[PDB]
Parts: C-alpha cells; structure tokens; sequence
C-alpha cells in the first residue's frame, strides 16, 4: 500500500521507490504516488492526454518512461515539476513533430528517446535549455533533413542517432556546434550527397556510420574527423576510394565499406592507419596493384580479391607482421613472394589465380597456418620441401591444379586434402605419409581405395 | 506470447511488431523470443528495416549503453568518459565522485 | 610332373600350363611337354634363346617373356610354334623390332612389344603377321609412325603407339589399317597432322591424342564416320571450329580439358545426337552460349569461366535429359526458366551477377538436389521460387544482397548457405528446417535463435 | 613387394619399378599392392609416365581387355566382335561356334 493499485514497486539502491505502471491499460497517471519516486514506468498504456497528472509533485523522479502509448502531443507544462528528471522515454507513440515547447528547459535531462514515431518536423528551439543532454534517439521516424538549427543548441550532446529516417543530403556545416559528439549514427537514410564540409564541428567524434545509404561519391568531409575510430560506409554506391582518402583519420581502427561497386582505390588510400585491424575489398575490378601499407602496420585480416592484381612486391610482408589471415583469390597472380616474413599466417587463400609452381621458400616458417588453399590455379610443379615447416597445417586444398605428383614431407598433420581436377596425378598416396587425414579429394577413386577407404574419400 | 506477429509455441516469439525490439530470453534449456519496446539493462536495442533486436554491451566494465561502444553507465567503482569506463580518470580531467564522472 | 622349380596347372583335362616366370633362369628349361598350351619365363635372366626346346611345342598358345634381357630375337626363335597366339615379349632391351623373328607368325593375335627401347621398325618385320588384331608399341623411343610396316597390318583391331617422341603424322599414315577400332597417341609429342592423316581407318571407335604439342584442332578427323570417342585433352588448342565434329556423328565422349580453348563455332556441338557430356572449363573468350541442335542427349553441361551474359528463353528445349548443369564463373544477370530441363539434380550458378530469382525460374524440377547461387547479386527472391522442388537438400546463396528469404518449399533442405548476406537480419526458425545438419546464417545471434549457439555458423 | 621401389609392412607395395604395374590384390580384410609384367584376368595395364596400373576391364560380358572398351576375350556364350560381346552375332556377319566370335 505503500505502491499504487496494480502497480509494482521496489526500492532502488538509495531507497527511493521504483514504480512500474507499464501494461495495465491506463488512460490516465495513477493517483498515490510517493514524492519518493525515483523511476516511473507508464509504458505499454492507453496515455493520449496528460492533463491530469500528479507529476508537479515527484521532485525526486529521474527516469520517465512513456513508451508505447498513444501521445500525438505533449503539452508546455507537461514536465513542470520534475526537477531531477535525467531520462525521459517517448519512444514508440504517435508524435509528428518534436513538441516545440514540452521539453525546453529540463536542465538536467541527459538521455531522451523520441525513436519510433512519425515524427517529420524538428521545430527551432524545441531543444532550447537542455543544457544537460548527452544521448538522443531520433531514429525510425519521416525526417527529411537534418535539423540544423535545432541542434545548434546542444553542445554537451556525445551520442546521436537519426537512423531509419528519409534524410537525402547533409549540408555543410549540418552539425556544427555538436564538439562533444562521440557517437552520430545515419544509417538507413537515403543521403546521395553530403557537403565537402557536411561534418565539420564534430572535434570529439569516434564513430560515424552512414551504411545503408545512396553515396554516389566518397565522402571527403571526413578528412576534419581526426579523432574518428570508426568509420562505416558500407551499402552504398560508392565507385573509388580517392588517394590521402583517410590522411585526416589517422586513430581508426574500423573501415567498413563492403557492398559498394568499388572498382578503383588510390594508390595512398591506406597508408599511414596504424591503428586499422582489418581491411576487405570483394570486386574491386580495376585495382592493378597491391595496396601500399606503409604506417598500416597493425592488420590482422586482409582480403583484396576479384581484382586484376598480377604480382606483390618481393618485399610485400614486410609491412604485414601481424596479418593472421590474407585472402587474395579470384586474381591474376602468377609468380608468389616469399610469405615466410608474415610469422602471424593462420590462413591463406590463394584459389582462383594464375599460379603455376610453388617455390622451396613460398611458405617457409609459418609455424602457425593451419589452412591453404592453391585451388583452380595451374600448379605444375611443387617443390618436394615447401611444406617442410608447416606444424599447424590442417586443412590443403590444391584442387583444379595441374599437378603430375604431390609432395610428402612436413603433410603428416593434414585432416583435409583436395586433390580432385588434376588430371595427370596419378601417382598412389599412402595412408600414414597421413595418418591423420579425414576428408580427402582424390584426382581419382582408386587412389581412395589404395588409401584403405572404398574417413571420407571422394570419389 | 505478447507484442508478437508470430508466436510458435515450444518456443517465445519469432517476429516482433514493426517497432519493437526482440531479445533472447533464456530460461535455461529452452530460450524464448520477446518483443520489447526497450533493451533490459546490458543491452541496447538495434534498429533495422525489418528486425529490431537487443545486442549485449561488450563495453568493458560498463552496465549500459547506447551503442556497441557507447557506454551509458558504468560499472560499480569505474568512472564514465566519453562512453568509456576506466579506473583512473585520465590526465587533463580529474575524477568527480557524486555521480562516478568525469 | 614338370620342369623343375616350374610351376605346372592342367588347362583343360589334356594340356597344361607352365609357369617358370621369377627363377632367375639365364636359359630355358630342358624337358618342356608337348602338352604345353601356355609358358610364362618372365622375369628371368634371358639374354637369347637358341639353345630351345620350343620347336616341339604346337599346342603352345601363349608365350611370356617380359621382363628379360632380350636385345636380339634370331630368325628361327619361333619356328614350330604353329599354335602362337600370344607373344609378350614387353620389358626388354630390344632397340629396334626384330627384323625377321616375328614375320609369319601365322596364329599370332597379339604382340606386346611395349616398354623397350625401340627406335625403328624394319619396313617388314610385321610380314604375315594377317592375324595379328592387337599391338602393342607403348613406351618405346619412336620417333614417327612406321608407315610401311603397317601396311602389312590389315587385320589389325586394336593398336597403342602411346609414350613415344612423334611428333608428325603424315597423310595416309594408317592408310590400310581398315579395321582399326582402337588408336592410342598418347604422350608423344605430335605438334602436326596431315590433313588426310587418319585416312583409311574406316573402322576406327577410339582415337585418342592426349597429351600432345597440337596448336589446331584436328580436323583430319572428319573421315572418321565410325568414331564414337575422340580425345585430345592437354594440347595447345585455342579453338573448335564450325562444323568441327560434323563427319562424326556417333560420338559418346569428347575430351579436350587442358587446352587453352577460347573460341568454339556456333554449330561445333550440333547434330551430336549421342554425345553425353560437354566441359568447357576456362574458355574465356565465349560470349555466347553453343547451339545444341540435334545434340539433345547430354547429361551433364559445363561452361565456366567465360563472358556468357544471357541464355535464350527457350535453352532448356535442348537440353531436355540434362542432369548436371554448371555455369558458375560466367556474366550472366537475367535466368530463363529451367523447367523444361525436367532432369536437373544439380544446377551451380556461382560467381555470375544474378539480381533476381523469379517464381518461374526454378518451377517443377521435381529432381533438384541442389542449387548453387552463391556470389551473385541477388537482392530478391520471389517467395514461390522454390515452391515445387521436393528434393531440394542444398541451397546456397552465399554473399549476395538478400534482406528476406523464403520459407515456401525449404523444409526438406540439409544444407543452408547464407553467409555475406548483410541485410539479412530476419530470423529464421527451426520449424520451417527441421531437416537442416548444415547451416551458415548471416550472424551467430541467428544461430542461436535456430536453438544453436548439426552445425550452425558463425 | 617384388618389383617395388617403396615397399611397406601390411600394405605390400607402394610405388612400383618405373615399366611395371601396379596392382592392388584385395585377400580382403587387407589390401596388398604389386608390380606385375602384364596385369591379370579381368584388368588392362595403363601406361603413364609417373606411374602404370592395372584397371579394371569396362565392357559388358568380357573377361579379358586391350582398353577400357576393347574387349579381347568374352564371357561364356557371348560372341567377339570388334572388342564387343554380343549373345546373337549380329547380322551383316554370321558366328563361328568353333571361333567363339563373328
Ligand atoms: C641376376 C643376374 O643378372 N644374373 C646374371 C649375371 O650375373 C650374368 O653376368 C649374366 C650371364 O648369365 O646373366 C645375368
Ligand atoms: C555553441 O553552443 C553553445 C552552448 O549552447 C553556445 O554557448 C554557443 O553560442 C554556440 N556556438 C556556436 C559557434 O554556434
Ligand atoms: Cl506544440
Ligand atoms: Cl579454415
Ligand atoms: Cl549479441
Ligand atoms: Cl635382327
Ligand atoms: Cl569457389
Ligand atoms: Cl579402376
């Protein structure tokens, strides 16, 4: 009884009172409630109209939740009274325009989600006085632009979203006075352009996603986000990454641009990125060269594939001492370096090039690769130690090759080998030169049944 | 099952409503969907075209948040900054213990 | 009962079989029964013969002597053996063919000279040999075909010239070889063909060139009428000419992977009305798909690696007993429909630029087992598309630009792709796939919704 | 493991003298591999350079092989005709009952 009828309560850490009202089809506020309160939940009600409310005398309340009502309309005064107030929840009404009046002035409000209305109109000053913000969801709504001047405000802001919105172009200068903004989020809008000075203001800012877009260009505005960490681009239509493309963005860590018709990249784009731990370029047509890595020393993971990429540099892994796994298939590669100064190598994919032998020195003293795959090349010739220093490798595929023999030593470890589509490899294999072998791919079935197996062996 | 277009049965929700977020409620050997209008506390609620859904935070020492790597609260004993929660409070600013900010 | 240390088993309830094979025997044994049908002294120490007791010996139908020391066979070696019809004499030292042991060996039927040193056949070493149908000549040091002493041959069935150093064959070549079946070429190193080089041999089933130097497709093949395999896989060819195969209309199998092949006719495959499979792997300077007219009995289909863009609407008209079809590697964007290919179990379509499956496209292939679409473009599928496949068990749609799929006519798959599909972030669930043992989701949060955190990945 | 370069335990040969071949004899339990002059009753030698093996006669009612579709020699009561076992000798060409053929 010290609780509202059909509400549940509990006290919070200080013992200040934690009431829920949510789903309990309430059309107005509960009557009763301790001044005490430091949360109140009236999500998932029957809320159109707050005109009676008990709500001037809650001085202590600091989450608000109104969530999954029905409110087209917040009224001036609706707020009068909650002098603690930190969290306010409206997420999932029926707003069409930010109340232009209701929320002024809660100088101690930080966090505000106006996510999943229909909201299509920022009015001004409807942000006036929030001395306090830091975090606003305006996501899942029919904004059209950005509203410039109703953020010129919110200095204190760090974490944004306009996600799930109808915003097709940034203009220069839309967010120019957000200097705490850490976090902006605009994916899922239908941006095509933004201004060459569309972000700048944003000194603070870590992360900027703009994937599921319609950029028809890179975007250069980014070149003033020198504290950018990651950086999301992804689901666009964006056809080059120019060179100096990230010479302003020296701190990031996370480059996300897969599913762009990306065909070339400059020859700088990737220099001097300390701090980049992947990097994934799938169709990249007309890229002829291997990208310079110079100050890009820190990649674990490289993926450059359906390129027109012929050689790497002789010199090529001096710049990759921490890359675990390089996928370079579905290239022009005819004549491999030495991969030996790549220690990290965990995984190599090679398939669908122009290889024709591999060499004593290709693979020597990657203590740690465990997979390699030379699929649909034209290997002839393996020299019989390439394999010598491999411990780790478990899994070789030399499908679609034109190998007349196969190679023994340093193999004992293998679980997986394919073999099928050389035609010419007609020489037996025997079962402990592979004790440990599982799945096998023979050129021929009688090389399966020479093995002991007619495990699994194909055909 | 509540706030839900598709309610399997041996099992929770399958697809939530438009505008909620759907979590991953495990009761132990069977786990049920759930269709909420915000993330339980952990978590933040992730908004797509066609599926909106709770991820955890895997923010070190952090409680809640607003993104993948936007923390909203720490951590008991850890001080908030920039989204982040560390220990000390880093050169340039000084601790401020009424609020565990920085 | 027996020379000794021989091993001796009765052939028949009169003749008798003797095995002095692996005795290390530098001469021949001395009291050889006239009852002997078979003798087997391979692998021994014999360098020759003369002092023998073989002229006693007609009943003997079978003489082995691979794997000796023979460089020299005499005149009479065989004289008396009135019964002769096998002679293996593979695995010696011999440098040229005996010039005058082996002429008139009446009942002989087949000479394994195979496996010696041979570098030239006397003009008429092989004179009345008119029962010979088999030879052997594989694995010797020739340096061309011995055109005179095959003219001597016209009996002759079945021949192997294989691993030698030709590297011509002039017109006329095996001029009189009118009942050859079987031809082998392989491993030598011809590099140039008379245009008439294969006439005469108005019976040949089998010819086989593989692995050889031929910069040019072959085309004194077109008197061949009879030939129902051809191989010439592992040469330099670039091309396959129009009308190509036209003089060749019972062929089963043609071979040529390993070639660099980049054009091919429009009417190379027509009016092949027996010819099963078709495998251009890498041919890729073919903008279009062949015509297949009057060519309607291929079970398996594959063309990869080429600029192929479209297929005509009506292609599965020729295509009416198609099993495996495989054009993975091509530039294709719009898919006819396949269902008049009523037979396919499998399809693979991997790395084209598909954007849409339609309901019309996949409709009745009621023998589908699966389906390969991964590394397309594929941003819808129609929720009917795979309505009406009730032995669908693999379905791969790997990296595309799926944001939904559909459930209609899934529940029998094993085998589910769907990884690099990054707006697909809908659930999908274990209700709709009971059967799945293989499943690759967009994310892990989707597996662990399937009840999985059988095989789901990540 | 006569006629071996590489021989073994249980498996017999592994990798036969280069102008012999290999023949996997099957007691079977174990399997053993043999180099042989010519290959036995049933099977065909095949010649390659790396390597020459035994394989198994392809063809329809025949006992002994050239090649893979030239037979030599047919099952009991079928007729020799160009490498071919036929039961009637087909018309065009009678059958030599005393020649077993056409
Ligand atoms: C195993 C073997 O080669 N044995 C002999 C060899 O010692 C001898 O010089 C020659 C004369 O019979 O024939 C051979
Ligand atoms: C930035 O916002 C702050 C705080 O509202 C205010 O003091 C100032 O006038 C604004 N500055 C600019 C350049 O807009
Ligand atoms: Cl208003
Ligand atoms: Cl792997
Ligand atoms: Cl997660
Ligand atoms: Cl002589
Ligand atoms: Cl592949
Ligand atoms: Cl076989």
């Amino acid at each position: 009884r010290g609780c509202p009828t059909h509400c549940h309560c509990e006290p919070d850490g200080r013992m200040l009172l934690r009431v829920d009202c949510s789903d309990l089809g309430l059309s107005e506020l509960p009557s009763n409630l301790s001044v005490f309160t430091s949360y109140l939940d009236l999500s998932m009600n029957n809320i159109s109209q707050l005109l009676p409310n008990p709500l001037p005398s809650l001085r202590f309340l600091e989450e608000l939740r109104l969530a999954g009502n029905a409110l087209t309309y917040i009224p001036k005064g609706a707020f009068t009274g909650l002098y603690s107030l930190k969290v306010l929840m409206l997420q999932n009404n029926q707003l069409r325009h930010v109340p232009t009046e209701a929320l002024q002035n809660l100088r101690s409000l930080q966090s505000l989600r106006l996510d999943a209305n229909h909201i299509s109109y920022v009015p001004p000053s409807c942000f006036s006085g929030l001395h306090s913000l830091r975090h606003l969801w305006l996501d899942d709504n029919a904004l059209t632009e950005i509203p410039v001047q109703a953020f010129r405000s919110l200095s204190a802001l760090q974490a944004m979203t306009l996600a799930l919105n109808k915003i097709h172009h940034i203009p220069d200068y839309a967010f120019g006075n957000l200097s705490s903004l850490v976090v902006l989020h605009l994916h899922n809008n239908r941006i095509h352009s933004l201004g060459k000075k569309c972000f700048d203001g944003l000194h603070s800012l870590e992360t900027l996603d703009l994937n599921y877009n319609n950029l028809d260009e890179f975007p250069t505005a980014i070149r003033t986000l020198s504290n950018l960490k990651e950086l999301g681009f992804h689901s666009n239509n964006i056809r080059s990454i120019p060179e100096k493309a990230f010479v302003g963005n020296p701190s990031l860590i996370t480059i996300h641009f897969y599913d762009n018709p990306i065909q070339f990249v400059g020859r700088s784009a990737f220099q001097h990125l300390p701090e980049l731990r992947t990097l994934t370029l799938n169709g990249a047509s007309q890229i002829t060269e291997f990208p310079d890595l110079t100050g890009t020393a820190n990649l674990e993971s490289l993926t450059l594939t359906g390129a027109q990429i012929s050689s790497l540099p002789q010199t090529v892994c001096n710049q990759l001492p921490n890359l675990q796994v390089l996928d370079l298939s579905y290239n022009l590669l005819e004549d491999l370096p030495s991969f030996s100064v790549c220690q990290k190598l965990q995984k190599i994919d090679l398939r669908h090039n122009e290889i024709y032998e591999i060499k004593v020195d290709t693979f020597q003293q990657l203590l740690s690769l465990r997979s390699l795959n030379l699929a649909w090349n034209k290997i002839a010739i393996i020299h019989p130690n390439a394999f010598s220093t491999l411990p780790s490798l478990i899994k070789l595929d030399l499908s679609s090759n034109l190998l007349s023999s196969f190679p023994i030593t340093g193999l004992h470890g293998l679980t997986h080998l394919k073999l099928t589509g050389n035609h010419a490899l007609q020489s037996l294999i025997s079962s402990e030169n592979f004790p440990e072998l599982k799945v096998i791919e023979m050129p021929y079935a009688y090389q399966c049944c020479a093995f002991g197996v007619c495990v699994q062996c194909s055909p | 099952c509540k706030g839900c277009l598709s309610c399997s049965k041996d099992n929770g929700c399958s697809r939530c409503q438009q505008k909620l977020f759907f979590f991953l409620r495990r009761e132990g050997m069977r786990q049920y969907g759930e269709c909420l209008h915000s993330c339980p506390s952990g978590y933040y609620g992730h908004r797509a075209p066609d599926m909106n859904r709770c991820a955890r935070c895997r923010i070190e020492n952090c409680d809640s948040c607003f993104s993948k790597d936007f923390c909203t609260k720490c951590k008991v004993g850890f001080y908030l900054h920039r989204g982040r929660c560390f220990d000390e409070c880093p050169d340039g600013f000084a601790p401020l213990d009424e609020t565990m900010e920085c």
